[PDB]
């Protein structure tokens, strides 16, 4: 039988939490890091300086550390989580390191994406992957759990596989794309004040009924 | 160096600075105000001689911060030294001057260890890329090292050009040697910072957590200081020749 | 322009320094709700004078992402979920075009890969749910499957579909009449004369659709549930 | 209270007045070109077509979920972040203690191309992932459905199958029982060990678990909210040494503490 | 995916200061200290850097001679840091820095003697 | 309509008289 709660909420006047803590798990977010309105970090969240979450990405760290590294970019609605364990036994947080480009619509739980690397879009990386330093992912990539990507490579398709080696001209772009993406970020981030002024239309909606 | 590597940071920031400003008032009006004379001014020839070498050649080993600064003020002591063991109105003035400058570089020095110990910085190395995750604190860094290197117009350049003069003023070319090999071996253990900061690239890199609001506001103003005080250095100047000439009228 | 933006700046500090003296008058009051964790999402979002053009007939459900200069025709639909984001270039819908739940529309964040292409759907366009669109043209009456992703360059010619999860490659041509489908996309068979009426009324549908939670939506909020968040216990 | 009570309350008055005063001043600089942050609109639930969503008690649903029209989710089911459920012209039916993921859609429709046009339905203790599409087709119970997977029109997931994450379903296909699909187009890979339907049915408890956690925080009052916001700073550190010289054991309130079965031991 | 985790995996056994023995997993390329973080046998906060220069002995390991032949030879770096962290300034035979130790193919099955932890935490 | 918190208003008093009170000190200085 489905039996419903007559005091369930069909519409909060707050929206959508953007922080979401989980006991002492708190969600850290770096001074100089841009988190789109309507993102959601929820638990172990640890997002770096110069990083940026782009709207409709949801970060959710409630079986392991999720971290978002150094000028690192998690672009729109992608989904980063975790799981407690993997498959290949190493530990199973989900790290993305510094210079990382993550397109949008990409998938990530348990894996590790080693500096400077780009993760094209629509991607997917599974449980205990492995993505090695200056490496590029082509879009729509599936990683499969506990599958490598070597080092200075290009991969793409579902599955992944090897398409070519990259140069170095290449591999010297991978930061510049990160940084550019950062730049960007930051015209986003001058457009909000630190505090909203949502209080006060709460207040009047509340003073309208007495 | 072992009590102010092994104290509490904060500890040891103030054990670097007030207790010699007090000892050194007591030392001045002990002995330069007091009278056996020239045995004791070769005292502290000596130990100021032994002072810079020692602390060049052991803060060149060193690979953690502290211990660094600690060597430092070691050396540093010595070339202030100079001026008590010389035995003249300047020689008194530029102690003074040395001190007043070396407290103000240390208090910068020890606003930015403090800093970075939200992130338990230890080792030299820990300040790799730097000037990547923090410029305005990479540049701030490397100025206080410059100035401890006293490279002109630092404020810094101030005690090494005492140093030479007093060298040449009260007829002493073998401590001339000496200063310039000693301040050559500091520089170059102070640019190893900077080099540590800005020029090198490791693989892993360690992120600092954003200073308070009490150490940015120090840190600025002593980098002013620092920078801008040969523009304007008249008042401690006329401060110190006023203490100066207070010990005897 | 430069003036403009100077301005915009100068504004941001006026404004920081009254939000700031508001927040002080609270304090005297001993009023902390200023503290309170809500949402700022906006519907559309300028970046300085980059806004969207949103037509009046044009249904965008509250929980989208309309983001810098996005133009919408009449008659058109942004489904709950979707992300427009035009910044580095401009995005275009034409009138009666549906863009369905979760679904994807943006331009290249950075010139680093070449000069950022626009974004260009005609009118009566189908884009499937969570579909990604980047910087690419899709012709009137097209259908992009959902799940489909296409990327800079691309063109769907009229009448042209792309299937479900297909993986269209940059700068690759769709001709009119085709269903292209797979990664990578590639031609499957020609469209039947069927597809197209099932293009046109299927949008001709959504429009419909799109007007009943326009007018779902629109509804003004209740009050019975705004006091019952606050009086929780 | 009292005299200077009332003093200090009328000063703040034109503090307040001032600053919101400068605010319109400074908005007005911008050439009113800022678009105005409003108070939320959006639903978690929503009537449509005079059909409304029935959720039993005890299911998560996500704030920023979408849950529209004619819905049914039974006992123990949770819906997560970025969901939509769009029950708008048929209906859709998701069983007891079953999961749908972050930012999944899931929709149906009025009348498809050819055959008899169906609801869609998922079972008890399924697991549904990240970022997956659903469109009017069937997923029976102990199935589970992978992260990025689509299942077009008049899809069946039988009854402990597996449909690969990143797998696209061409409209009608089957999935038998014990068999795992993948690929673009969906097609057969392997069987499903028996320690892999042991994992299934892990997902879903797991899940049920992780639901408690995520639906008790996202319901707490803003008083609440301040309250553990104090609480946790001040629990944030320690110091061991000085409560030991004071004789006191400071304890975490339970209010942050989490249950055992969400920790990972 | 012709390309696993699986392939640079190197099986480890490690015993701790108590004298049990526990199975650990490393990466082939990178450092014994890295796969003995993994499990918080050392702790990883002691250690955050695979470089010489920030090495006060804390990743130091105990090593049977049928696999030190196995690794390269101590540098003079090495037993100067190892001599000087040890409490009676003597340099070990059987120690080896755990920054120092590059993990391959060839030391699969390898056994190693994680010493008690050295204060590290300087005030 | 009253501000309750005692404590605080008194430090709005004491912060209040710190303010009149540097001013009248700089003008009669
Ligand atoms: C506690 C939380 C619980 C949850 O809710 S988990 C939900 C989030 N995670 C997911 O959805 C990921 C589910 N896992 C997958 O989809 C895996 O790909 C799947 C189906 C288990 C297969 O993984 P494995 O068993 O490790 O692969 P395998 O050993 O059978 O390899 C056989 C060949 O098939 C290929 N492959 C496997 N994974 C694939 C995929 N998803 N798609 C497409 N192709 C795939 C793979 O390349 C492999 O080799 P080859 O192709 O023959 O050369
Ligand atoms: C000639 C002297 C002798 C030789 C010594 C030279 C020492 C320096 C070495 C030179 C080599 C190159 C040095 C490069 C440094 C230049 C870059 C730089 O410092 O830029 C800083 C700028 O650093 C500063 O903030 C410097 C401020 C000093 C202020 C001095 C000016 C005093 C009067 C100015 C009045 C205000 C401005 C007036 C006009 C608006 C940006 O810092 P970030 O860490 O990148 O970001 C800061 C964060 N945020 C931008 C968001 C605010
Ligand atoms: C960080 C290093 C960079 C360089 C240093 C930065 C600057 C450091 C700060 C130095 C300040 C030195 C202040 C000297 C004390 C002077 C006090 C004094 O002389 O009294 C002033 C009053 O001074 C003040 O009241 C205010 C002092 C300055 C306040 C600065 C605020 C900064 C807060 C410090 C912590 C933050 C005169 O007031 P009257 O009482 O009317 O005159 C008395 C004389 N007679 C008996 C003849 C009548
Ligand atoms: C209509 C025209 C009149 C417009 C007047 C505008 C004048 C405004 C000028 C700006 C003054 C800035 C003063 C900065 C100090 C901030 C004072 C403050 O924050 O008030 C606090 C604390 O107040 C104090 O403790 C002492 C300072 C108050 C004295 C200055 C108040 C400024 C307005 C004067 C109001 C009193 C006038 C009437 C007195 C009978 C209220 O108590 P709490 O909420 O518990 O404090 C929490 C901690 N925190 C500081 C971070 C907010
Ligand atoms: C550290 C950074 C110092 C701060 C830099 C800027 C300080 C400048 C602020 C003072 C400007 C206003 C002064 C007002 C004034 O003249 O009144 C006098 C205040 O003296 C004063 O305020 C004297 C300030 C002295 C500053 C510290 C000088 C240290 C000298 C270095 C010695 C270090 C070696 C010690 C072993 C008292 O009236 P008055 O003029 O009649 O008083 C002398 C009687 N004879
Ligand atoms: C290579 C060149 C080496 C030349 C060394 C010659 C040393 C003679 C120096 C000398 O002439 O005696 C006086 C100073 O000596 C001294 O100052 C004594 C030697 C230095 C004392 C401290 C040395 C310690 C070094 C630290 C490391 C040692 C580690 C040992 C465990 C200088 O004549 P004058 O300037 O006094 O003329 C007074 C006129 N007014
Ligand atoms: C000479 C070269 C050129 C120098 C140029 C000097 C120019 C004058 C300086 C201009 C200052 C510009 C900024 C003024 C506005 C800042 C006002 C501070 C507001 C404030 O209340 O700060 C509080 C902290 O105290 C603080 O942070 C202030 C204390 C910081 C240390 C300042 C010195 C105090 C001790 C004196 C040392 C002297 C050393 C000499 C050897 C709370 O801050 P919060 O609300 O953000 O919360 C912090 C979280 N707990
Ligand atoms: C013991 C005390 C130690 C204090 C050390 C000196 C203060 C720290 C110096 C570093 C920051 C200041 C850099 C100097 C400013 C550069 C321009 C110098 C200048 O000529 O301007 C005059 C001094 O202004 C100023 O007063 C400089 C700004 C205040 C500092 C104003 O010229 P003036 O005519 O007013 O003064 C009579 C001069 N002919
Ligand atoms: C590398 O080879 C070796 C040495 O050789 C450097 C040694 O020594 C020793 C052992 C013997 C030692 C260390 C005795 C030396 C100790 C002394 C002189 C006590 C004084 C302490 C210090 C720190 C010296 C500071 C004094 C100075 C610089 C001068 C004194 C003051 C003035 C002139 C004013 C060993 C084993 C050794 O293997
Ligand atoms: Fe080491
Ligand atoms: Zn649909």
């Amino acid at each position: 039988q489905v039996t419903p709660s007559p005091d369930r909420v069909k519409w909060d006047y707050r929206g959508q939490r953007q922080i979401i803590p989980l006991g002492q798990w708190l969600p850290k977010v770096a001074v100089d890091a841009y988190v789109a309105p309507n993102v959601v970090l929820a638990g172990q969240v640890t997002v770096w300086d110069g990083s940026s979450v782009w709207n409709g990405a949801v970060l959710r760290g409630d079986l392991n550390k999720i971290t978002v590294g150094f000028c690192s970019n998690v672009q729109e609605r992608c989904v980063v989580h975790a799981a407690w364990s993997s498959p290949t036994g190493l530990p199973a947080q989900t790290l993305i390191d510094r210079y990382v480009t993550v397109g949008a619509y990409s998938l990530l739980r348990s894996c590790t994406i080693e500096p400077e690397c780009i993760i094209g879009q629509h991607s997917i990386l599974m449980e205990g992957s492995l993505v090695e330093t200056r490496s590029i992912l082509e879009a729509g990539s599936v990683l499969p759990p506990g599958r490598r990507i070597p080092s200075g490579e290009l991969w793409g398709g579902n599955p992944a596989r090897f398409i070519r080696t990259l140069t170095n001209e290449e591999t010297l772009e991978i930061p510049k794309l990160a940084v550019a993406i950062n730049h960007l970020s930051g015209d986003y981030f001058s457009e909000f004040l630190p505090y909203s002024t949502i209080y006060l239309e709460v207040e009047k909606f509340k003073k309208s009924l007495g | 160096p072992d009590i102010y590597e092994g104290s509490p940071t904060p500890v040891t920031a103030f054990l670097s600075i007030a207790p010699k400003i007090s000892i050194f008032a007591n030392i001045l009006r002990v002995f330069i105000y007091g009278s056996y004379g020239a045995t004791l001014q070769q005292i502290f020839f000596f130990c100021s001689i032994a002072s810079m070498i020692l602390g060049a050649l052991a803060a060149m080993a060193q690979t953690k911060v502290k211990r660094l600064l600690a060597y430092s003020s070691i050396g540093h002591v010595g070339y202030i030294c100079i001026g008590f063991s010389c035995g003249t109105i300047e020689g008194i003035q530029s102690l003074l001057i040395g001190i007043f400058i070396y407290a103000l570089m240390t208090m910068d020095a020890f606003a930015i260890v403090l800093a970075l110990r939200q992130t338990r910085v230890k080792y030299i190395a820990d300040l790799g890329a730097l000037a990547k995750t923090n410029p305005i604190l990479a540049i701030t860094f490397s100025i206080t090292m410059f100035s401890y290197a006293g490279i002109p117009p630092l404020a810094g350049f101030c005690s090494k050009f005492y140093l030479f003069f007093a060298a040449l003023g009260c007829g002493a070319y073998f401590l001339a040697l000496v200063g310039v090999v000693t301040s050559v071996i500091g520089c170059f253990y102070y640019i190893r910072l900077v080099k540590r900061m800005f020029f090198d690239t490791p693989r892993t890199w360690i992120l600092y957590e954003p200073m308070d609001r009490n150490k940015s506001l120090l840190l600025a103003m002593t980098s002013f200081f620092i920078t801008l005080f040969l523009l304007y250095p008249s008042p401690l100047f006329s401060v110190t020749h006023q203490m100066a000439l207070s010990l005897y009228l | 322009g430069t003036l403009g933006r100077a301005f915009y700046s100068v504004g941001f500090w006026i404004r920081e320094t009254g939000q700031a003296l508001d927040r002080l008058g609270c304090r005297l009051q001993g009023k902390n709700y200023f503290r309170e964790q809500l949402s700022r999402h906006r519907t559309l979002m300028n970046v300085f004078d980059k806004a969207p053009i949103v037509d009046k007939e044009a249904f965008v459900a509250p929980s989208a992402s309309v983001i810098g200069d996005v133009h919408i025709g009449r008659g058109s639909s942004i489904w709950y979920g979707c992300v427009l984001r035009g910044d580095v270039n401009t995005v275009s819908v034409g009138s009666g075009t549906n863009i369905q739940d979760n679904s994807l529309v943006h331009v290249a964040k950075s010139n680093l890969s070449g000069k950022v292409h626009p974004t260009i759907i005609g009118d009566n366009v189908t884009i499937g749910h969570s579909a990604v669109l980047h910087g690419c043209t899709v012709e009137d009456e097209t259908f992009i499957g959902m799940g489909a992703t296409l990327l800079d360059g691309v063109v769907v010619e009229k009448h042209g579909m792309v299937a479900a999860g297909a993986l269209v490659r940059q700068n690759t041509r769709i001709p009119s009449g085709e269903v292209w489908g797979g990664n990578p996309a590639r031609f499957l068979r020609k469209l039947t004369d069927e597809e197209i009426a099932f293009i046109s009324q299927s949008a001709t549908n959504y429009s419909n659709l799109a007007q009943a939670h326009a007018a779902e939506n629109a509804k003004p909020l209740n009050v019975i549930e705004f006091e019952k968040v606050l009086r929780k216990k | 209270m009292g005299t200077l009570g009332r003093a200090i309350y009328t000063v703040g008055n034109w503090i307040r007045g001032t600053g919101q005063a400068l605010d319109r001043v400074g908005s007005l600089l911008q050439g009113s070109h800022r678009i105005e942050e409003h108070l939320s609109r959006h639903r978690t639930l929503m009537n449509v077509f005079d059909k409304s969503p029935l959720v039993d008690k005890d299911v998560f649903v996500a704030p920023s979920a979408s849950v529209i029209g004619d819905v049914q989710i039974g006992k123990g089911s949770s819906i997560w972040y970025g969901c939509v459920l769009r029950g708008d012209v048929n209906n859709i039916s998701v069983g007891s203690g079953t999961n749908i993921q972050d930012n999944t859609l899931v929709h149906v429709a009025k009348t498809n191309i050819s055959g008899k046009v169906l609801p869609t339905l998922i079972g008890d203790n399924v697991t549904v992932g990240h970022s997956a599409v659903i469109h009017g087709c069937t997923v029976e119970d102990d199935a589970f459905v992978g992260m990025g997977a689509t299942l077009l029109d008049g899809v069946v997931v039988e009854k402990h199958a597996m449909v690969a994450a990143g797998s696209l379903v061409k409209q009608n296909t089957r999935i038998p029982s014990g068999e795992v699909w993948g690929g673009n187009p969906a097609k057969f890979m392997r069987k499903l060990t028996d320690e892999e339907i042991v994992y299934i049915s892990q997902s879903a408890k797991n899940y049920i678990n992780l639901a408690q956690i995520h639906a008790s925080e996202n319901s707490k009052s803003f008083e609440q909210i301040e309250v553990e916001r104090a609480l946790r700073k001040k629990y944030a550190r320690k110091d061991e040494d000085y409560d030991s010289m004071l004789g006191i054991t400071r304890e975490t309130p339970p209010e942050l503490i989490l249950p055992d079965n969400v920790l990972p031991g | 995916g012709s390309k696993k985790v699986s392939d640079r995996i190197v099986k480890l056994s490690a015993i701790d200061p108590d004298g049990y023995k526990q199975d650990i997993i490393g990466l082939s390329g990178q450092t014994l200290l890295r796969a003995l973080t993994h499990t918080g046998l050392i702790d990883p906060a002691s250690h955050r850097l695979d470089d010489i220069e920030a090495c006060s002995a804390e990743c130091e390991v105990q090593i049977a001679e049928e696999w030190l032949e196995k690794l390269p030879p101590r540098t003079y770096d090495e037993e100067y840091v190892l001599k000087r962290s040890s409490r009676s300034r003597i340099l070990n035979k059987h120690s080896r820095l755990g920054c120092q130790v590059v993990l391959t193919q060839e030391l699969q099955g390898m056994v190693v003697a994680v010493p008690e932890a050295k204060p590290w935490d300087i005030p | 309509k009253v501000s309750e918190d005692k404590n605080r208003n008194y430090a709005v008093v004491a912060g209040v008289v710190a303010i009149v009170g540097s001013i009248g000190w700089y003008l009669k200085a």
